[PDB]
C-alpha cells in the first residue's frame, strides 16, 4: 500500500 | 548444515518452501541434491525438480530474447553495443550452465533410473527440451551439435511414446507439441512442424471418447494448445 | 566501466527484470561520487525497491507458513531457518542502500527536492528493516525511520507544493508507517487525508494533465483512507 502470441510449449506435471 | 548431510525428505521439504517463496534457484539446488542421491524420483518429486528447473532456465530465456530485441533495434554506439553484447553473454554463459546441469541429472541419474516407459520419454522430451534452449543461443558448429542432440532425444522418445502410450496420453501429446516447435522454430522446417502436430492432434481426436472425465481434462489441456500453435502457423 | 556504460547496463537489467544487476550497476554509479541526475536516481530506487522487494515478499511468504505450521516441529524449524535467511538477505540490501544515503546521497543533496527524495528514501528502508526486525533492533530501526520521515516531511512542507509527487509519495509512505509499522491507525489517516486535501484544493485550480503523477499518488492515498476507516 506504498508508493509504487508466441507459440507455446509444455512440461507435463503429473499427480 | 548443507545438503550433504539431508535426507531425501528433508530436501523436499526445502524444495515446497523454496516454491512457494518464489526462489526457484534455492528449489532447483535442493531437488538437484535429491536427484544426486540416486534414488528414481516418485512423481511428485519429479513435478518439483522439473518446475523449478523450468523457472531457472525460463528467467534466463525470457532476458535473453528482451536483451536480443533491444540488440537490434539499437543505434550504432560503440559503448552501448558493447554493453548489449557482453550482457547478452553474461546471460547466455548462465543458460548453459543451467542447461548442462540439468543434462547432466538426466544422463547420470534420470535416464538411466528410470524403471518405466512412461518416465523414460518423459525424462528423454526433457533432454531434447534443454538442448533445445542450448540451440535458441547457440552459433555456429556448437548450434549443429546441440540442434542435433536435441533432434536425437525427441526422436528417441518418439519413438517409445508410440509403442508404449496411447495418443491422448498428455506426456505423449506434450512430446509432440514441443516437438513440433523444435521443428518450426529451431529447423525451421514448418511443414514438418505443422504435420507433426496436427497427426498428433487428429489422432487423439479420434479416441477421446475412450477417456473419463479426468483423463479427458488431462488430454484436451494438451490438445488445445496443439491446435493454438498450428492456428498460429497456418493463419 | 564509465558511468554512462554503466546507466546503460542498469536500464538494460531493467528491461531484462534483472534487479540484482540493476541495483549493483546503480550501486557503482553512486559510488563514484557525483550527484546522481533524476535520470540515474530514478534508476537505482527502482533497482533497490525491486531488490528488496522480491525479498520482503519470500519473507511474508515464509512467515505465513512458518506462523501457520501445526503439528509438524520438523517443517516448523526449516521454515524459522529460511526466515532467518531470508532476512539476512534483506538486512544486508537495506544495509547498502542506508550506506549509500549517509555516503552519497544525503550529503551531495542541495535542493529540497532531492533531499526529501532521499529521506524518503532513508524512512523507507530503515521501516523495511523494521517490518522483521525484534527488540533493541526494532527500536532503533523504528526510531530511525520516524526521524528520517519525519525530517522529510518538515522540509517537504515549507519548500515543495502539495501537488509535488515527491510530496505525496513520502506522506504516502509515511502513513502507511504510522499504520503498520507503530499501530497507529488515526495518525495514519490524518497523514493520508491531510495531504490529499490539500493536494486537490490546489489541483483544482490547475489543469491536471499536466499531473498525472500526483494524481496517481492521490487515488493510492484514498484507497488507503477508504480501507482504514471502514
Amino acid at each position: 500500500i506504498s508508493v509504487i502470441r508466441r507459440r507455446q510449449s509444455v512440461l507435463n506435471l503429473m499427480t | 548444515m548443507g545438503s550433504m548431510t539431508m535426507d531425501k525428505s528433508e530436501l523436499v521439504q526445502k524444495a515446497k518452501l523454496a516454491e512457494q517463496a518464489e526462489r526457484y534457484d534455492d528449489m532447483a539446488a535442493a531437488m538437484k541434491a535429491v536427484t544426486e542421491q540416486g534414488h528414481e524420483l516418485s512423481n511428485e518429486e519429479r513435478n518439483l525438480l522439473s518446475v523449478a528447473y523450468k523457472n531457472v532456465v525460463g528467467a534466463r530465456r525470457s532476458s535473453w530474447r528482451v536483451i536480443s530485441s533491444i540488440e537490434q533495434k539499437t543505434e550504432r554506439n560503440e559503448k552501448k553495443q558493447q554493453m548489449g553484447k557482453e550482457y547478452r553473454e553474461k546471460i547466455e554463459a548462465e543458460l548453459q550452465d543451467i542447461c548442462n546441469d540439468v543434462l547432466e541429472l538426466l544422463d547420470k541419474y534420470l535416464i538411466p533410473n528410470a524403471t518405466q516407459p512412461e518416465s523414460k520419454v518423459f525424462y528423454l522430451k526433457m533432454k531434447g527440451d534443454y538442448f533445445r534452449y542450448l540451440s535458441e543461443v547457440a552459433s555456429g558448429d556448437n548450434k549443429q551439435t546441440t540442434v542435433s542432440n536435441s533432434q536425437q532425444a525427441y526422436q528417441e522418445a518418439f519413438e517409445i511414446s508410440k509403442k508404449e502410450m496411447q495418443p491422448t496420453h498428455p506426456i505423449r501429446l506434450g512430446l509432440a507439441l514441443n516437438f513440433s516447435v523444435f521443428y518450426y522454430e529451431i529447423l525451421n522446417s514448418p511443414e514438418k512442424a505443422c504435420s507433426l502436430a496436427k497427426t498428433a492432434f487428429d489422432e487423439a481426436i479420434a479416441e477421446l471418447d475412450t477417456l473419463n472425465e479426468e483423463s479427458y481434462k488431462d488430454s484436451t489441456l494438451i490438445m488445445q494448445l496443439l491446435r493454438d500453435n498450428l492456428t498460429l502457423w497456418t493463419s
